[PDB]
């Protein structure tokens, strides 16, 4: 058995929409709304396939119209916050001086908004870090990965901080060799 | 009222 | 500090595949907040309310004959189509595991970087499969189209013992093996 999901969403007030394709839990691609272009999860994919991004903008426009209709029909019933489980791990087992990747895995949450910050030695990293969009789940919650390449060393320590409206206080998640 | 969004298609690149 | 109310609408087209593209089932799901409200199941060929909130949409959408027909066609026009467009880098994807052994009282077998996720991992002490005492991490998606897993074996080893983690995965014909003996 395989499963290909076309998953779209729109969230208010944030005014964020998303459009992506899922294969067995992995993102094939999504459409960047700002840049109005298709981003493949692995650049390789783009060698075999193409997808008219403009298609997604029209779907999002409809999804948005529907959300407003539905918001009213529900009598302005808001979503209940469901806070994420956060876990930190690596691509491979880690040996000093061999380039690895830290992964911050954020799971089982809603709505699809989170502030995620990586910290090397207590200071915020924003260079080389990357992330996926919000990934779908059977229970209609979301999940998400943030990545940080690094060179393992005893000198260095790491934390992944995750903010979500369903958490009393930020989750700090530590990792060190 | 509510409208139906469209199932969208990926396409094969000429290889 | 942002406590403003949030309102969420989700639309999911699920294409389910059995035996290549032999049996295809389309499942369009509408979810408000966390509650799926209405769906179209290809097995049915019509929209059905999942909850009261979805009733107006099913009734109304069911009355649009041209669009309903288009949805019934979707198993062929949409699912089978995308299946083909993308099948050569998804279904056919194979990426071989990487195996490492090491103590954590407890032996760990790290198996990482592999795809797809269906894998077989088994321990042996001096040539006999060990099954009692084996605990595992389960399967783990890295979100980058690779999986990983840890299979632990609980034991106290007399020296001169040769434990062996063996791994089987569709990417490689011969089972991967890694040996590990303790020192005096």
């Amino acid at each position: 058995e395989h499963v290909i999901i076309q998953a779209e969403f729109y969230l208010n007030p944030d005014q964020s929409g998303e459009f992506m394709f899922d294969f067995d839990g992995d993102e094939i691609f999504h459409v960047d709304m700002a840049k109005k272009e298709t981003v493949w999860r692995l650049e390789e994919f783009g060698r075999f396939a193409s997808f008219e991004a403009q298609g997604a903008l029209a779907n999002i426009a409809v999804d948005k119209a529907n959300l407003e209709i539905m918001t009213k029909r529900s009598n302005y019933t808001p979503i209940t916050n469901v806070p994420p489980e956060v876990t930190v791990l690596t691509n491979s087992p880690v040996e000093l001086r061999e380039p690895n990747v830290l992964i911050c895995f954020i799971d089982k949450f809603t709505p699809p908004v989170v502030n995620v910050t990586w910290l090397r030695n207590g200071k915020p990293v924003t260079t080389g870090v990357s992330e996926t969009v919000f990934l779908p789940r059977e229970d209609h919650l979301f999940r998400k990965f943030h990545y940080l390449p690094f060179l393992p060393s005893t000198e260095d320590v790491y934390d992944c901080r995750v903010e979500h409206w369903g958490l009393d206080e930020p989750l700090l998640k530590h990792w060190e060799f | 009222k509510m409208r139906m969004a469209t199932p969208l298609l990926m396409q094969a690149l000429p290889m | 500090g942002d406590t403003r109310p949030r309102f969420l609408w989700q639309l999911k087209f699920e294409c389910h595949f059995f035996n290549g593209t032999e049996r295809v089932r389309l499942l369009e799901r509408c979810i408000y907040n966390q509650e799926e409200s209405v769906r179209f199941d290809s097995d049915v060929g019509e929209y059905r309310a999942v909850t009261e909130l979805g009733r107006p949409d099913a009734e109304y959408w069911n009355s649009q004959k041209d669009l309903l027909e288009q949805r019934r066609a979707a198993v062929d026009t949409y699912c089978r189509h995308n299946y083909g467009v993308g099948e050569s880098f998804t279904v056919q994807r194979r990426v071989e595991p990487k195996v490492t052994v090491y103590p954590s009282n407890l032996l760990v077998c790290s198996v990482s970087g592999f795809y797809p996720g269906s894998i077989e991992v088994r321990w042996f002490r001096n040539g006999q499969e060990e099954k009692a005492g084996v605990v595992s991490t389960g399967l783990i998606q890295n979100g980058d189209w690779t999986f990983q897993t840890l299979v632990m074996l609980e034991t106290v080893p007399r020296s001169g013992e040769v434990y062996t983690c063996q791994v089987e995965h569709p990417s490689v014909t011969s089972p991967l093996t890694v040996e590990w003996r303790a020192r005096s």
